[PDB]
């Protein structure tokens, strides 16, 4: 399934 | 609150320690503490807030999905109400955490956010937490979906007007909004279109970034492309 | 307890669901609930107990170590008491969890355990939870270390007398006891000797195992050998 | 550092 925006922050 | 007697700067410091120790529940309580001091958050401070709650809610959502599919597989031998009870327990906690974040946003992060960067940030957060409620809603659902759509759209209007196409929060907003269209609102075509236009506009603006900015934008651009590969 | 009104069989069922969902805190509360019903635990039930608490305490120990080294690096610029406060907070929770398990063992798992397999299991658990207290003890420490040693030794005497050398809990007991010698009691030579004798005795008994038993024993035998490679 | 007995159970 599609990934949303992770962690990265 | 229990953080009411600790210094703002101490709460922030401890949130950074909880991050390093992978103690995200702690981190989330420290940052809640920090928000309730009533001063606006810096860029770094917003990131810590977002990391803390996404990690807490990410664990919960994953548990929910495991249990929710065990439950569907059991409606196809009679085992009792245990699966449903526990799935409702997990669901209820999830909803409490989304309600906590949405309460911080309403009191008073959003209304005090005057700059585009902070305002987009908070409206995106609002969209994401309604989206997570929507994932578990059955009864209610249509109102929750519209609240998500409404927050995301408002953020998109501000980000279109006020930020360059390669801005990482603009890209992450669009990635999350397109996952909304695809998984929640039953609009594959809107999801694909948004992901495509967002990728193309970023691509044509890369030439303005320094090496560091370039690295940051291309990382989430890759996630748009991964999604497009799955969807098309 | 809060589990006092749920059926024993329901608590067990929900512990298995919490395991699948990776919800180990939940799992730990369900199993505590199940123990406090006052009936002895089956083999499967003991495994669930042990998995639940080892996962909860494993997260805590790892956070402690991260924070404890940040603290030591800060005694070599003056930052305040935040690092120490948070390290004490984590430490305190850790100690509460070890105290919870040690209380279940004392009331009344150990005294009701009449068979070797269950008795060894519980005394090993006792050893491990005193060992984890010992890892954070500073003030106290010598008494805690002796309580660990004493439990482990009693378990070793029973396992030597009552179980074949390839029994997985006998091997796991010895692995954990030798880590005790090496990391806690400052006895590298005792650690190496125990790991070596345990490996050799298991090796010479493998010919009696079925294919399934063979797989199980050799997995923890490999961990003894990994340790020996590091220590020698 | 040395590994104790994991999970496995
Ligand atoms: C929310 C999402 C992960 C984002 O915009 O991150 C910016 C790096
Ligand atoms: C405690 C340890 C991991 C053990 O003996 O496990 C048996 C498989
Ligand atoms: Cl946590
Ligand atoms: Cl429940
Ligand atoms: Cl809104
Ligand atoms: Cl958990
Ligand atoms: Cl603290
Ligand atoms: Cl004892
Ligand atoms: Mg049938
Ligand atoms: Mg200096």
């Amino acid at each position: 399934r599609a990934h949303s925006c992770p962690a990265s922050l | 609150g229990a953080m009411g007697s600790m210094e703002r700067a101490s709460l922030i410091q401890k949130a950074k320690l909880a991050e390093q120790a992978e103690r995200y529940e702690d981190m989330a309580a420290f940052m809640k503490g920090a928000v309730e001091k009533g001063e606006e958050l810096s860029c770094e401070e917003r990131n810590l807030l977002s990391v803390a709650y996404k990690n807490v809610v990410g664990g919960q959502r994953a548990a929910w999905r495991v249990l929710s599919s065990i439950e569907q597989k059991s409606n196809e031998e009679e085992k009792g109400p245990e699966v449903r009870e526990y799935r409702e327990k997990v669901e209820t906690e999830l909803q409490g955490v989304c309600d906590t974040v949405l309460g911080l946003l309403d009191s008073h992060l959003i209304k005090e956010a005057g700059d585009a960067e902070s305002r987009v940030f908070y409206l995106k957060m609002k969209g994401d937490y309604y989206r997570y409620l929507a994932e578990v809603a059955t009864g209610d659902k249509k109102r929750i979906i519209d609240s998500a759509r409404s927050a995301y759209q408002e953020a998109m209007d501000i980000s279109k007007k006020e930020m360059p196409p390669t801005n990482p929060i603009r890209l992450g907003l669009a990635l999350n909004f397109s996952v909304f269209h695809y998984e929640i609102a039953n609009s594959p075509e809107e999801a694909i279109s948004l992901a495509k236009t967002t990728f193309d506009e970023a691509m044509a603006d890369l030439h303005t970034l320094s090496e560091d900015s370039y690295k940051d934008s291309t990382l989430i651009m890759q996630l748009l492309r991964d999604n497009l590969t799955l969807w098309t």
